[PDB]
């Protein structure tokens, strides 16, 4: 039923989109970069992410299947690519689910400083596994709903921010361009810090990638593409070009409030910062109970979500048979399980700090993007020139891309760049150990283990142009 | 709030000073210390950001006085050298809430301060 109207439909793009980077990594992107490296690190990543969704849509459009891109990475380079691409997959939404955890955990935080967050975690968690194991049937009403007042707060933050930037109302000062020029320049540090806080402006525009695949549900995807694409992407560029720069320009970037390796006191989210130093009392506690429900939400879906996948990945013959057991209301019980211990590693904040944890989990997290968008830029790479060595009319095609393949290539490289330069100093110096490499870099290593391990034991190698599935398929 | 430490008697040579303040000030922006003297009226000194990107002194007083902050104690210290007996008086070390460094002898929350005299 698309009884749905097409702002109905733009704004469940946007709740969908924005999720934890704005509330709480942004500040700490301010206080790394500055305000002018992160809003231009996050166009940059905007620009990619443009270009993969819409070589992501293109692909849908002229192909549909319901195995989404890892069908696409199976089908296009190797089976053991595709397979690769899914456990990288899985592994990420874990990593979210234990980032979500620990931003739970931290921003419970400033209401009561005197007791430990372990215990607020642990509860969480119980809380989120009874919900999973009762029943999953109010999912998409309360998705639905979070997602309006994520959006609804998300244009009065933007509406205040306007409001007092000016300065209209008493009592309180304009700061004008103060506190953009001062000291250091707004572009501060260098490269390290601009691919440093690169992997966290990649980080929040992750997940909105999917929408083309939406987009390939359409039956005259001609006139659909082009509508859905203008709309979502204008309107998430404004919103957080907007969001951003209201940040970075009425917050210094030497606050003692904001995430840092160290810290001199508790942190709090930029959001909340703006009412509680606005002088306005008994408003920023709202606020944050807000934050906290939608991440409760937000955690609670991506279990389910990632659930969801685990038994749909152990139907087939990729994972072992002791998974698609099910109970007698037909829920599955291993999968929960494994999902559980995988995201109780929120656990070694009380041994390893809060920040630190939090930073790798969204390393972590950020890697396994970029290798799912290297992998899905490499597919469509290899799909586009298949197509044009078979000699296929361009025509045909009910989508297609503008600058090619300028799109592929463009973010190839600086995907690849961007996740070189992370640690490039480690083997700079005389110090080489492991301890480093091994924090770091620890999901490109898996990921190659797991390919050489599978072309090991399936023997299998590179498709022909030749020889490729050309002709779509009608569902 | 807010305590001062440091103050005795000088000859005139150099002492450092030092203000802290006590728990939440995460609805703050950056500190200052003003001084007054007996039945006089108050004169501003020196005022900085907790952060530190700038410091902002009067014009009397500009080349003679140090402000910044520790870590140590995570405590705001100002360095007074070349003390004359013109600035004894009683320093209170004062803060404001806002998203601007706010500038002049009105401030909201205010400390015991501190008195400093100067002998011959
Ligand atoms: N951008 C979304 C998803 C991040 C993880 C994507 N695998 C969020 O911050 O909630």
């Amino acid at each position: 039923r698309r009884v749905l109207k097409p702002r109905h439909l733009n704004m469940i793009a946007i709740g969908g989109s924005i999720g934890t980077g704005l509330f709480v990594a942004s500040g700490a992107t301010v206080a790394t970069a500055g305000p002018g490296g992160a809003l231009l690190s996050y166009a940059l990543i905007g620009l990619m992410v443009y270009f993969l969704m819409t070589s992501l849509g293109e692909m849908a459009a002229y192909m549909p299947v319901s195995g989404s891109f890892c069908t696409y990475g199976s089908r296009f380079v190797e089976d053991g690519f595709g397979f690769a691409l899914g456990w990288n997959y899985w592994y990420n939404w874990a990593v979210t689910i234990a980032a979500e955890l620990v931003a739970a955990q931290l921003v419970m935080s400033f209401w009561f400083p005197e007791v430990p967050g372990i215990y607020w975690s642990a509860i969480f968690l119980g809380i989120m596994f009874g919900l999973n194991v009762i029943s999953a049937r109010g999912f998409g009403e309360s998705e639905f709903w979070f997602a309006l007042i994520k959006v609804v707060t998300v244009v009065i933050f933007i509406g205040v921010g306007l409001a007092t930037i000016f300065g209209i109302m008493h009592g309180v000062e304009s700061p004008g361009f103060s506190n953009f020029t001062m000291g250091d320049a707004p572009f501060v540090g260098g490269f390290q810090a601009m691919v440093g806080v690169a992997m966290i402006a990649g980080f929040s525009f992750q997940g909105t990638e999917l929408i083309g695949i939406a987009a390939g549900e359409s039956e005259n995807p001609r006139k659909n593409i082009p509508i859905a694409i203008r709309q979502v992407f204008w309107r998430i560029l404004m919103f957080y070009i907007l969001a951003i720069f209201v940040i970075g320009m009425l917050i210094p970037y030497t606050d003692p409030n904001l995430l840092k390796n160290d810290a001199s006191d508790i942190s709090v989210s930029p959001f909340t910062l703006l009412f509680e130093r606005a002088g306005f009392a008994a408003a920023a506690g709202v606020m944050n109970a807000v934050i906290l429900s939608a991440i409760l939400s937000a955690g609670n879906s991506g279990m389910y979500a990632s659930t969801r996948m685990l038994y749909n990945l152990a139907l087939e013959g990729k994972a072992p048979r002791l998974f698609s057991r099910v109970s007698r209301s037909g829920v599955p019980r291993n999968a929960l399980y494994a999902t559980t211990l995988v995201g109780a590693l929120c656990f070694l904040t009380s041994a390893f700090g809060d920040s630190t944890v939090y930073t790798w989990l969204l390393n972590t997290s950020g890697m396994c993007g970029f290798i799912a968008w290297l992998g899905i830029a490499i597919s469509h790479y290899r799909f586009r020139k298949g197509y044009l060595a078979q000699g296929g009319r361009l025509e045909d095609l009910p989508y297609r891309a503008k600058l090619f393949p300028f799109g592929p290539l463009f973010a190839f490289a600086l995907c690849m760049v961007i996740t070189l330069g992370q640690n490039y100093q480690a083997l700079v110096g005389e110090r080489i150990d492991w301890i480093g490499l091994l924090a770091t870099y620890i999901s490109l290593p898996l990921f190659l283990a797991i390919w050489l391990g599978y072309r090991w034991k399936k023997r299998a190698r590179f498709v022909r142009y030749h020889e490729m599935d050309v002709s779509p398929t009608n569902t | 709030q807010l305590q001062e430490s440091g103050g005795g008697l000088v000859q005139g040579g150099s002492l450092r000073l030092s203000c802290a303040a006590s728990g939440r000030t995460f609805s703050i922006y950056g500190m200052a210390w003003v001084r007054q003297a007996s039945g006089k009226e108050r004169e501003f000194v020196a005022a900085m950001p907790r952060g530190g990107g700038t410091t902002n002194y009067a014009d009397s007083v500009k080349g003679r006085f140090s402000i910044s902050r520790d870590n140590a104690k995570n405590t705001v210290d100002l360095q007074m050298n070349s003390l004359k007996p013109e600035d004894t008086a009683v320093y209170y070390c004062v803060a404001d809430r806002g998203f601007t460094l706010r500038l002049g002898i009105q401030h909201d929350y205010w400390g015991q301060g501190t008195q400093v005299t100067v002998s011959s």
